[PDB]
């Protein structure tokens, strides 16, 4: 795949491509990469479809539950959750997973799940197929705190480049911004992305 | 690795009839699971009143059918315009085939016209060269699902007199070209419907003292 | 016994009424990295042949060589290299395929595969094509590696069969060939938007058309999807 | 496949069968697995198809051009060596024959030499070889005097092809007859399995387990 | 080596008007040598028949076992059982077994009491059914039966017609197969009377 | 392998068992009785691997002489072969194989008939008028065919026998040192001990 | 194998082509593979043709005594999770490939569920060998908010394009039409291009042609 | 290894880094990837340093004799004595090389000569192991024209990246400027580029 | 293989050879001299690949024939052994190599005694008072070992050869069809041909 998860000063946003391929051939062009396990946590899949839907599927609920009896989960938690599914079954798994989310007090907050199964917690992290060629742009254009439309285009970009240079790669950006004020879906097309 | 062979399909049938012979073969040209062309032929006119089909791998086939057409220009140029008999390209035919016996042009491959007798001929080859003369071969992928129907309806094989018990062998006929060409076109229409491999067009080269006749017949394009 | 490196995709094309028409991205690939971006992949030999080439891009330069190499040739000593005995598609072909079937036969093969497309002395199209192994074959409808599952299929919606042909008009041949390219983009994934695409009319000559690109693509329906199966938000 | 070949007072037989299969499917059953070598000497397919009918048509050559050096008719012995020497002279590049070369001559008697793809040559009275061997050498190993009437001996050839073709998936067909005196070599016809079989189950007897 | 084909062998079934056949060959060998000439391949539980090519021991081993299945039917089912579902029960019935399968080749073949009409199918070795209104065949000369089947059929023929052409199909398939032959037994079933006719073939 | 021969006639079954044992490059003994006697009327003469072989005639022996027992019933041939099968088929799927091939011989007193079955390795069941497991039919089934009836007296039928025995020494490259003959009659279960010879 | 679905303005259409493959020849040149789920929840199958069926006949029992606990009627999202869930439970090793698409109480779906687990939502999707064909005619011809007849004509549209241009599709088309208001149709064989041509003979056999050696009659009933 | 090489205004930059791994031990961490053919004719080498090596071992030779003969040859020419030797030697070799150079009448000329043997003029390219990581950095910093110590700066940016993030490339970066006034090696130090 | 035997005495070299020749499934001869007369004075017993083997010791043959008849001398035993090895050990790391293993035995005419040499494929040679290629080594080196004296007659040592012959055929798995024996002495090369019953 070609996926990026931002944090900022109002909160955290996730960023996708939408190109599933099997080979050469694109069998759907417009997937949604972007997954939700809950309210304002999301996750970004990466790797085999149908590991990274089967394991989101298994944290939606494990989440869904926790909800019921504890009360809101830390994003923290849904990270937690996600690894203990990665790691202690990685024998059997292609999955490489962002895990996003917005709570008030720590506001942004982003954990990456390599193929391992290893969690590292970060301002922003990239994964999938196409984020070899841009850890170059990323590093030398990221900066902490940015404003929320700063970070919409320093994703859009390094989205952007990704596609240009990966074949396993592309479709439309699927962004969503996990904010106080809610959850706000974005979606940037080929004519748009490419004349940059 | 590098891997210099194919399988492009199609299927030939070759019948030596009594003042005659017919090579037919299908139009279809494939590679796998998709479709290459619907017309390109597999049978070919190769003057002195022969016509050869080189059936499996187009490229080795295509390159042998090239050599042979060749092997008469020069047998006239050596021989003084001598017409190549029947038997005699047969045979070199087998040396042609041979000579890459080491890495053999892959083909099941049938060639058709008349003996010095002006009965019919056909003969058939290995991809190495062993040939004999046969009554009607088919080679090619559909060999299967033709011969055991010919077998029956051509040598009348397993048909007994009625009411004779099962004593007297059906007493086998010799057939006009016209009947021959109903047998083949239903050889054909049949295999295109269990075979995969096989359809899109029916062509037949006919061969009788006054020369070589084409006629073509659609086949279902699935 | 080689293996391709930086590759090229599909080449597409078909014949109509008075000529013939063939296209083919401007992509070479370094496996999955869309490496160069401005590769031509049309090669024309005079003004009645162009040569479409998807495969080893370096096997592609060295077929380029050996026409530019083909044509210097043809002009020595002959006052008509300009007209009656010059290059034909017919003959451009004939020497490509015998060479394509010597190397596969060498065991070490050119990595193509080639779409040879044109028109002739006397008015007749020329469309044929022929692989790494030496296979050839012709059809109203030709296209090499990928595009031979896609963009086959419309064009022969086009042109079925040979009655077909006199029947089909210039624009519709660019048009059809054209949303072929814009399939090949939406589902190839060794594709790129910039194309080039030649016509050979028996009245117009040669119309080589450089630097094109995909247009009026449909994704607006992709807003509307979300989630894989249970997902509402 | 199957293949035999055998000496007696009379000269030798040479019988075949005419199946020939591309795994569980017959392509052809009208396949010469007795090569006229020259109106002298037979040789035997088995083994390799192509391999045999070309070294053998091949063999005819090479005899024909040692009978016109030295006026000469050729020995079995030394036709038979020829092949041998030219087939070991390409040993492990894939060849593949088993074959009995066939042969009377004033000298040498009926000579039979066996000759195969390894480099083998061997001189004997009795080889059935190819996939239906072992049936055929039973039935000659039971069935064999020395001094058998020519017309016998010719019907044994025909049987112990028949006891092959039946079990044998891979033999069947027809059987070819070849009879070899000192004055050359004599076609005795291609008799079909088929009604050759029901033709000797009723005049034998046997077959009895075989409903009909 | 493929089980599908050590022993040899092959089935076919046919409609006709308000008529069905089934035959086979009566062939057993291992690899090339034939063993036994008198090994059918058809078997039939009430007025439903059974064929079933492949290996033996699972052609064996499959009618052992629908005998019982189909016994106990009738016991506890107060009839005996129709066509239509014997074929779904050996459809579920092999694929139970969908990772370690019963090699064979089956096609049931019989007439529907209840509503007469005639009935085929034929299964691969997991249970997929193929029904179908021509014909099915199966084996060794899985292609050469289809080859003589698609000319040699229509549909509609009057019992003692569809014996010719269901003998001449099956005889001319397995005369171009080397595991197949050796005999041939062809059963053709009628409404209320069923004939088993053996035939005559070559023997190699 | 290993001689594993039998012919059924008119009054009896005979079987024939090589009586070599072989343990790769040494020839260990020289009077080996390949065959358990499963009942007074019925015999199974048995070769295959190594191990495998003798375990499962052993079994098959102890099941048998246990219905014998029960219902004091002396278990027809047919039913005795069609257990045998269903004992192999059920170990072809198992964890590991039985791999043993078997010549099942005996008188069905209640028909007055002989029977011989032969049943291989994978649950393959068949009834013969003669049969054999390895490579031990190509020489012999050709003879066989040819000079079979099935009214041929006892002795008419050992005749028979040591002619195709003949024929395995001779075109065979195993040194299977001899065979073991026993007969299977209405009186039972007796072994012709003068054979190599007769 | 061909299959496509195409989403339209008050429901949703799936279609097939008709032909199933053992290795290069057809073995029913006429199999449905239109599977039904619930009453109005329809699937379409492609891989190996027991599967398809087996899974399908499962998740359309667990399903239909889920509508009974719930007294509700079945959804099409939950044939997909339950789908889901059991391919993947087998690691891929059950070879379904399916278009499962129908109305329920809260609207049109339309997804795609890959044998190792994995679902895709859309509005046109394709299956099979024959994916790439119709793939193509479907991004060539769709527009957002299709009607009923214009979906129809599509999807058949698009398993032609498979039929024709792939070896591994043909013969006829099935559809099925889930329209959100009525009941399910499903129209076998709306189509039928494949027929085949009358023969050039009728092979009827005179009686008596072949050879009995014994005959008898068979006891049906006890 | 990592490679580049920048066309601008008043000629073109070569640039490299110094680090030859063999495993996972930089056997030499100051190697001279920059190899001269010609007086204003240079390359990077990338590959095998035993086949690299070789070949421009035998362009230099083939060039001296093309002067000795014929007189001074052109950037083009350089290009094509190393395809023809890459090309028709590919069953043979794994070596990826840039060919770089001035002349007076086209200034800067850049060609990349893949693993392939294809040969391809740019602008600018990339090559080596840690490639792949700047190709997003690349594409968005890159203009034609530049000022000489606009393309210093480019490079040592671009080249501080891959070092960055691959552990195939590393050591110093060495430049090497090739202008009407001559040749001027450039060194910039760790200490330097990974401030960036 | 295929049983090369040889033991040198007093007065003389024996050599047996085993009379069979298989061709996998069946055997196609029960009569085979695996011996070549190298010189009337010198014999040499073969056994090892198919082809390869006939044709090299015809290639000794010839070669040994022909500096006979060019020196019209008897060339002596210990040279036509070191020729023979030597033309092995070329052919080893050749491209298709002489797969075949030799027993040389032979009368020094000038040192009025007896020599036998053994070579294999490789072309690694001694000489010895008895040998074997093969496994016939195994079973009857043993016997060798114990019951031979050099001073034997040439009786004295038939007698040995046949208890090793018969050990071996008692516990070796191959049916070998009996042996040829022959003997070289100062009278030349004669062969004994009652022997499976001396």
């Amino acid at each position: 795949a070609s996926i990026m998860a931002v944090t900022f000063k109002d909160g955290v946003i996730l960023g996708a491509d939408s190109r599933t391929t099997t080979g050469a051939y694109i069998a759907n062009r417009v997937t949604d990469k972007l997954t939700r396990v809950h309210d304002k946590i999301w996750c970004c899949r990466s790797g085999s479809a149908a590991d990274t839907q089967a394991i989101a599927d298994i944290v939606q609920y494990h989440l869904e539950l926790y909800t019921s009896q504890y009360g809101t989960p830390s994003t923290e938690t849904a990270a937690s959750v996600f690894k203990e599914l990665c790691y202690e079954n990685k024998d059997n798994l292609t999955a490489g997973i962002i895990v996003a989310g917005y709570d008030d007090k720590n506001k942004g907050e982003v954990y990456t799940i390599p193929l391992g199964g290893s969690v590292h917690k970060l301002p922003y992290a990239i994964a999938g197929s196409g984020s070899t060629f841009i850890y170059g742009y990323c590093d030398k254009n990221f900066r902490e705190n940015m404003s929320k439309e700063e970070t919409v285009d320093f994703i859009k970009h390094s989205l952007s480049q990704a596609i240009k240079w990966d074949g396993s790669s592309g479709g439309v950006i699927r962004m969503v911004v996990l904010t106080a004020a809610g959850v706000e879906r974005l979606i940037f097309y080929p004519d748009e992305y490419e004349q940059l | 690795q590098f891997n210099p062979y194919g399988d492009n399909g199609g299927t030939i049938l070759g019948i030596a009839g009594e003042d005659f012979a017919v090579l037919a073969g299908d139009t279809r040209n494939i590679t796998d699971y998709s479709i290459n062309s619907r017309y390109e032929p597999k049978v070919f006119d190769c003057g002195d009143n022969i016509v050869m089909s080189a059936n499996g791998f187009a490229a080795d086939g295509d390159a042998l059918v090239k050599r042979f057409k060749n092997s008469v220009k020069w047998y006239h140029f050596d021989h003084n315009d001598k017409k190549l008999s029947i038997n005699s390209a047969a045979r070199n035919i087998q040396h042609l085939l041979y000579g890459k016996r080491f890495f053999p042009y892959y083909v099941h491959t049938i060639i058709a016209g008349l003996d010095e007798d002006g009965k019919g001929a056909v003969y058939s080859f290995d991809p190495v060269g062993s040939y004999e003369r046969e009554q009607c071969r088919a080679g090619g992928a559909a060999a299967s699902l033709i011969m055991p129907f010919l077998d029956n309806q051509v040598n009348f094989k397993n048909q007994y007199e009625p009411g004779t018990n099962g004593k007297v062998k059906k007493p086998l006929k010799y057939l006009s070209v016209e009947e021959v060409i109903k047998l083949v076109r239903d050889s054909f229409t049949s295999a295109t419907e269990r075979h995969i491999q096989v359809g899109d067009g029916l062509e037949i080269l006919i061969v009788t003292k006054d020369g070589v006749r084409k006629e073509f017949y659609e086949l279902k394009r699935d | 016994t080689q293996q391709p490196i930086v590759t090229g995709t599909s080449v597409i094309s078909m014949k109509y009424d008075n000529g013939v028409i063939i296209a083919a991205d401007n992509l070479g690939s370094y496996g999955s990295l869309l490496r160069f971006n401005g590769v031509e992949r049309l090669i024309p030999v005079g003004d009645n042949t162009v040569v479409g080439i998807s495969g080893d891009i370096s096997d592609m330069q060295h077929i380029e060589r050996l026409l530019k190499d083909l044509v210097t040739e043809n002009a020595y000593d002959n006052p008509l290299a300009d007209a009656e005995e010059a290059l034909e598609p017919s003959y451009i072909f004939e020497y490509l395929a015998t060479v394509m079937y010597q190397r596969r036969s060498k065991m070490n093969p050119l990595w193509n595969a080639i779409i040879v497309a044109g028109v002739q002395s006397n008015g007749d199209q020329f469309l044929r094509y022929v692989n790494l192994l030496g296979v050839t074959y012709s059809s109203p409808t030709l296209a090499t590696g990928f595009g031979a599952h896609m963009a086959n299929p419309l064009l022969r919606k086009v042109v079925d069969r040979e009655s077909d042909i006199p029947k089909t008009t210039v624009q519709v041949a660019e048009e059809a060939i054209v949303n072929a390219m814009r399939v090949l983009y939406y589902r190839d994934a060794r594709s790129s938007r910039n194309f080039s695409l030649a016509i050979i009319d028996k009245n117009t000559g040669l119309t080589f058309k450089k630097n094109l690109q995909v247009e009026n693509m449909k994704w607006d329906f992709a807003k509307d999807i979300k989630g894989y199966g249970t997902q509402k938000i | 496949t199957t293949t035999l070949a055998f000496r007696f007072q009379g000269g030798i037989i040479v019988a075949v069968d005419s199946r020939a299969t591309a795994g569980n499917w017959v392509a052809s059953q009208t396949v010469k697995r007795v090569i006229e070598i020259n109106p002298f000497l037979l040789g035997t397919m088995a083994g390799g198809a192509a391999d045999c009918q070309f070294w053998e048509t091949w063999l005819g050559s090479q005899c024909r051009l040692h009978e016109l050096r030295e006026k000469e008719r050729i020995s079995v012995a030394a036709a038979s060596k020829i092949l041998s020497n030219l087939v070991y002279q390409y040993k492990g590049a894939g060849l593949s024959m088993g074959t009995m070369i066939c042969g009377y001559t004033r000298k040498e008697g009926p000579t039979i030499y066996y000759v195969d793809s390894d480099g083998t040559r061997l001189k004997g009275d009795i080889f059935c070889v190819g996939s239906g061997q072992t049936f055929a050498y039973g039935v000659l190993d039971s069935n064999y005097k020395w001094d058998l009437s020519v017309e016998d001996a010719l019907y044994l050839g025909k049987r112990s092809i028949l006891a092959a073709a039946h079990r044998d998936a891979y033999s069947g067909g027809s059987v070819n007859l070849y009879h070899v005196t000192e004055d050359g070599w004599i076609y005795h016809g291609n008799h079909d399995v088929g009604e050759l079989f029901w033709k000797v189950k009723e005049e034998e007897g046997s077959f009895n387990n075989v409903i009909g | 080596s493929d089980p599908s084909s050590i022993n040899g062998g092959i089935v076919v079934a046919m409609t006709g008007k308000d008529c069905v056949a089934i035959a086979c060959d009566l062939r057993l060998g291992s690899q090339s040598l034939g063993v036994s000439n008198k090994f059918e391949k058809i078997f039939h539980y009430g007025h439903v028949f059974l064929g079933i090519t492949g290996l033996a021991t699972d052609v064996t081993t499959l009618n052992e076992m629908f005998r019982y299945k189909t016994n106990l039917y009738k016991l506890k089912e107060e009839r005996a059982i129709e066509p239509e579902t014997f074929t779904q029960l050996v459809s579920s019935s092999l694929y139970e077994r969908r990772f370690g399968p019963y090699f064979v080749g089956p096609v049931v073949a019989g007439i529907n009491s209840k509503s007469g009409k005639p009935f085929i199918a034929g299964f691969d070795l997991i249970g997929c059914i193929d029904e179908a209104k021509d014909f099915i065949v199966s084996g060794t000369a899985s292609d050469q039966l289809f080859g003589m089947c698609e000319s040699l059929y229509e549909p509609n023929l009057e019992p003692e017609d569809l014996f010719e052409t269901i003998s001449q199909a099956l005889l001319n398939a397995a005369d171009r197969d080397a595991l197949s032959g050796w005999g041939a037994v062809v059963y053709i079933i009628k409404k209320d009377e069923v004939v088993k006719r053996y035939l005559k073939m070559r023997q190699d | 392998m290993d001689i594993i021969l039998g012919i059924r006639v008119q009054d009896s079954v005979i079987l024939a068992s090589s009586k070599a044992v072989t343990r790769g490059i040494s020839v260990l003994k020289d009077s080996d009785d390949k065959t358990r006697q499963l009942s007074p009327h019925t015999l199974m003469s048995f070769a295959g691997e190594a191990g495998d072989t003798v375990q499962f005639a052993e079994y098959i022996q102890a099941n048998i002489q246990l219905y014998s027992i029960r219902e004091d019933y002396e278990l027809s041939p047919q039913a005795v072969s069609s257990f045998v099968r269903q004992e192999l088929a059920k170990s072809i799927r198992s964890r590991r194989p039985y791999q043993v091939n078997v010549l099942i011989g005996g008188y069905d007193k209640k028909k007055n008939k002989p029977e011989l079955y032969q049943i291989d390795y994978l649950g393959t069941k068949v009834e013969l008028p003669y049969g054999a497991h390895g490579y031990s039919g190509f020489y012999t089934f050709s003879l066989l065919d040819h000079h079979y009836r099935p009214d041929m007296t006892t002795e008419e039928g050992l005749d028979l026998l040591k002619l195709c025995v003949q024929e395995l020494e001779k075109r065979m490259p195993m040194d299977f040192k001899g065979v073991i003959v026993k007969i299977v009659d209405k009186d039972g279960i007796r072994q012709v001990d003068d054979f190599q010879a007769q | 194998t061909t299959i496509v679905g195409v989403k339209f303005n008050n429901g949703v259409v799936i279609a097939a082509d008709t032909r199933s493959t053992q290795g290069p020849i057809v073995a029913d040149k006429n199999c449905a593979k239109l599977h039904r789920i619930s009453p109005k929840i329809w699937c379409a199958g492609a891989g190996t043709a027991a599967d398809t069926e087996a899974v399908t006949q499962l998740i359309g029992s667990n399903i239909e005594l889920h509508s009974l606990y719930t007294s509700r009627e079945p959804r099409v999202v939950s044939a997909l999770q339950m789908l889901k869930q059991h391919l993947f439970k087998y690691q891929g090793h059950i070879g379904a490939y399916l278009i499962v698409a129908g109305v329920d109480p809260t609207g049109s779906h339309l997804f795609s569920i890959h044998a190792h687990g994995s679902t895709d939502v859309g509005y046109y999707l394709s299956l099979g060998s024959g994916s790439l064909a119709a793939m193509a005619v479907l991004e060539s011809h769709w527009k957002q908010d299709l009607t009923k007849e214009e979906a129809i004509k599509l999807a058949s549209d698009a398993i032609q394009a498979g039929i024709w241009n792939d070896l591994g599709s043909g013969s006829n088309v099935d559809v099925c039409v889930m329209e959100i208001g009525k009941d399910a149709e499903y129209l076998r064989n709306y189509l039928t291009p494949n027929v085949r041509e009358e023969k050039q003979k009728s092979y009827k056999f005179p009686r008596g042609t072949t050879a009995v050696l014994k005959e008898s009659i068979v006891n049906i009933c006890d």
